[PDB]
């Protein structure tokens, strides 16, 4: 459910500080407007008001027409705006991070073992390994600036 | 680090619509109690007058 891991879910830019920010306003606004009102339809006392009421047949009239149905500022979920963005944000950040993530591991573990491995026989295949491991290093430095 | 942004992109990008889901969830329900809530004030308000 994570400020713990939501508020560090992004990367070393710092412009995302502003949109988590808005989210979390909202969302925690919107919890506590639904816990401090009340979850019932309406109270509508009209035993004692058609008794009390100075005009016949008015307290009555009103009471049928309040329980019935009226209208409310409600939307539909015609306008997904953040769905569309939500699965074409995973197509450009999730699924290109997992071509990115299986060349870094894959580039790693060859590195490890020629590093470990002799100066003859499994050295020249060990020395292309390092010409890889040595651009990786380039690499990872023009992503993250 | 690639591993780690690599698994918190794809709950980032799975947050955006489940947020913008609840807010608009939210509205229509803050907006119901309030206007039953209205209404339930107007009649309460008019049968204390009368009585």
């Amino acid at each position: 459910l994570d400020w713990t891991k939501i508020v560090s879910k992004l990367g070393l830019s710092g412009q995302t500080a502003a949109a988590l920010t808005s989210f979390k306003k909202r969302n925690d606004e919107a919890k506590r407007i639904l816990f401090e009102l009340k979850q019932q339809p309406s109270n509508v006392d009209f035993a004692f008001y058609k008794s009390t009421l100075k005009n016949t047949a008015i307290v009555d009239k009103i009471q049928s027409d309040v329980s019935k149905f009226t209208p409310s500022k409600a939307n539909l979920s015609k306008q997904l705006n953040l769905i569309e963005s939500f699965e074409a944000k995973a197509l450009e950040n999730a699924k290109e991070t997992e071509s990115v993530v299986l060349a870094e591991l894959t580039d790693l573990e060859k590195t490890l073992e020629n590093i470990e491995s002799x100066x003859x026989x499994x050295x020249x295949x060990x020395x292309x390994x390092x010409x890889x491991x040595x651009x990786x290093x380039x690499x990872x430095x023009x992503x993250x600036x | 680090d690639q591993v780690s942004n690599l698994k918190d992109v794809v709950s980032t990008t799975k947050a955006l619509f489940e947020m913008s889901k609840e807010t608009a969830a939210l509205e229509a329900e803050a907006f119901e109690l309030k206007q039953k809530v209205a209404v339930a004030s107007e009649a309460k308000s008019v049968l204390d007058s009368w009585v």
